[PDB]
């Protein structure tokens, strides 16, 4: 977050932030490790357990 | 008032502020300036902060025909049909409780809201908001009507509730205006007005005095005048543009409409695949759909895992390992295969 | 009958449809469930199947003011001009013959129909079927006005008529109707409704009976009676939702209007080129137009033939061999070249 | 005359003209054929020549409701609200003086004007105009309302005023249609009209001469008669489509509305960067914004200087030479320096 000296007369309080890293790390998140797991076990996570772990 | 939400609506004087986007070229006092389009939902429910109080009448009439809007005075009226929300086209409005308007619209880079109900020709703004249709699923189409699949996805709870998470409306502010005063040859005069007017002259006894009534300050000029915005019976919404002319942030909290819940979605399934058998390898003939990210990964040791957004009719060389790889042709079943 | 085609439509009266595409989230009885959106024509006039009558009067009079709608009791009317077809914008309608509506729409992924006669604000369905702009020619632009081309393309000839291929209006739909019967504690009273309702109580005499009027049923309880409505003046659209409640389809005809004819469309011809000749090689400077396919084939024996959908003003070197190439640069005539 | 500019319209009585683009399938003497599209502005506003005088009253008065439509009886009304400019969607109207109608619109390849002001239901024609999104700035975002930037850009200054470029008005035309002649049962009995009914028949009384009365040249057939219409108090725009029925070229000048001038545009500068400089080289992590052309020129002697219209959250390996580089990344100033 970084605020700036805004446009006078109006109350424009410009405050420049970074990109949304949770959104930018969720959307644009990488290959989901549930797929492409070696040994062919289906990693299912109610509790994170690799059911059918071959 | 919560179910009929008009009590908590009428606690806050609904009013508009100077928005920078005003009809392709201006930055003017938007009576329907969008606060912020907040939408955490897989169902694609854009939820903007409504500039007026769309739903609460001039007397806090909780009636769909009345949408509380802005004027010089607090009383601004609009029709319930007079709202337009266009992303790349006018998306259907899903709900509107006072300061919170919510609905689904098509894809686009900017959302534009407009209301002409007392307003001349749809007074509104068009703020940039990249509406992305990035839904879940192996495929990538937006049509519920196929009878193929369901999947769990988020959706804004289309019912109205009393409150789940309230925005604090508080501190009826001042204005930046002086038209409440009028200098008659020495007399700064304040009449009945629609903005609260602290008389604050350039020199004289006009340092105090409310602005809904008459006051005279003789032997002064218009430049020797002084205005101020007094307040009564309201609380400003968030002060996003909002010249913070309240002494301390202390007002009610109006419940945020549309509390989202996890719902289902009609997941479109694709035409599955054609397994052309072979020697240590197979071919997967795929026809296109609304495009689908088909992924086939090896099943065994540290394995080849390919996944491409298939968007045509093509043939994918699925390597047929000794243990066999696990293929998924988009949003179908995850069925792997051994060497047939 | 056929000239006023609404008489032939009124032989098997217009119906409704419980389509799962029901207004961006719903699925219910629309009058405009998109039964079949078929338009195989280079002119781009999609024909959609609408469950009502497009122009058939309630009295079976060819009156363009009325659009045939539906009710529980089948007689539904709407404003025949008030209906709209929004594909990616409001696609321009061409005509309405009974259950067929034919119109040209913009490039888009799906099309929706919206009609509100008693309907609350244009009751609409939205099918997804990617209406692409696949027209033939050297260029790729949709603009008639410059005198540039005349190539034969197929399009639905928009004349009305009696029939070229009739949709079978048959299988008068044996309809359930059980909300119209109410058990007052010993009497299931089934009043007059939109058809003769056969009503089957679980025990006792309630099995059958004309229920286009009232009939009491002894021992009327809420679990007892099940309702159905059997009438006439009806043949099925397709049974697209349509449970086959007729015993066998008795397929009368409805002549699908707007037959296809091979017409000639005006194609755009772009500025042709500049040709710079070198030793056995030629450089065609193409100024760009709306994106156009330039094809240079070396005229003679087994020789290189390249064709590129060029989309920017550049220079392609068509090699001009001793046999000479033939270089058709876009939708102009095939100007060949000899070595010189 | 000019203060109300409709008097400068009223010097040459305007009317719709022959455009072969006349409603997606036909052509005609359209009332609102696009005479020419002129958009030379970095402000992103199109300007078009309209078939009516948008602003002239039915008597050529300054009429905010009045856009003077065309008929055979040329004095045609048009409602000031009925004009719709759908380029790729309903673009924002900006101004209308005479035939000069200017406004903003989205991206697109064509533009359609629709109005039905004497006629019922919206006569609309659509021509081609590849309306690109060619905006200036290091970034690429088309939304004014950020507090980010101000840069010089041309735009059509919308002051209604007299003239900087006066379109011509001369030659009240004749054409290949004069159907005001009649057949009086053995003669060419032509009806009289408001102007010179030039009875150019094959012979008899009909050979020449304007008809202020119903010119009945006896002993004439329909083919033996030929129509003619000569009028006055008018001036053709350019005769662009315009069958040029001017006997001699000489016009008056009507000033093109909205003279362009240099204004300022607001460009949004995105999140600047993360810098990680190492031995002889650095890395600049840019999160994505609206797409921004980041430029890295090697600050020193004749050196490598590259650019990239970056559109992701990626890390450009800023080559940090011993002389240094020049980091020009978007709307920010060229922040470049030597080794860190």
């Amino acid at each position: 977050l970084k605020l700036a000296r805004p446009a006078a007369g109006n109350i424009h309080v410009p405050y420049t932030q970074t990109p949304s890293g949770f959104k930018t790390w969720q959307k644009d998140r990488d290959s989901p490790l549930n797929a492409k797991a070696p040994f062919g076990c289906i990693i299912q996570t109610n509790p994170v357990r690799a059911m059918n772990c071959a | 008032s919560t179910a009929n939400h008009f009590n908590a609506y009428k606690l806050t004087r609904p009013y508009v502020a100077y928005c920078a986007d005003c009809g392709m070229g201006h930055s003017c006092h938007s009576p329907a300036m969008i606060e912020n389009i907040q939408a955490d939902a897989t169902d694609g429910t854009l939820k903007i902060q409504f500039a007026s109080q769309i739903g609460l009448t001039k007397t806090d009439t909780h009636d769909h025909t009345k949408i509380r809007y802005a004027e010089g005075h607090d009383i601004a009226e609009a029709a319930r049909s007079t709202l337009k929300v266009h992303s790349s086209s006018e998306c259907t409005v899903t709900g509107t409780m006072g300061h919170f308007i919510l609905a689904k619209c098509p894809p686009g880079e900017r959302i534009s809201v407009s209301f002409v109900d007392s307003k001349n020709e749809h007074r509104t703004c068009r703020i940039a908001y990249h509406h992305e249709q990035r839904l879940i699923g192996r495929e990538r189409f937006t049509v519920r009507p196929h009878h193929g699949i369901e999947l769990p996805c988020t959706t804004y709870q289309l019912t109205t509730a009393e409150t789940s998470e309230e925005i604090d409306m508080h501190m009826p502010p001042d204005i930046p205006d002086r038209t409440i005063l009028s200098q008659q040859s020495g007399n700064v005069k304040i009449t009945v007005n629609g903005r609260t007017v602290r008389y604050s002259s350039s020199c004289g006894s006009q340092a105090v005095g409310t602005t809904t009534t008459d006051k005279t300050i003789n032997s002064c000029t218009v430049d020797k005048c002084q205005a101020y915005v007094t307040s009564h019976t309201k609380w400003q919404f968030n002060s996003p543009f909002v010249p913070r002319r309240m002494q301390a942030e202390r007002k009610g909290k109006v419940h945020i409409p549309f509390p989202l819940i996890n719902t289902t979605c009609r997941v479109p399934l694709a035409p599955e695949a054609l397994v052309r058998s072979g020697k240590r390898e197979a071919t997967l003939s795929l026809h296109p759909i609304h495009p689908t990210l088909l992924s086939y990964r090896t099943f065994g040791a540290e394995r080849v895992f390919d996944e491409q957004w298939i968007t045509a009719q093509t043939e994918v060389t699925i390597p047929v390992p000794v243990e066999g790889v696990e293929y998924q042709w988009g949003n179908h079943k995850p069925q792997r295969f051994v060497v047939a």
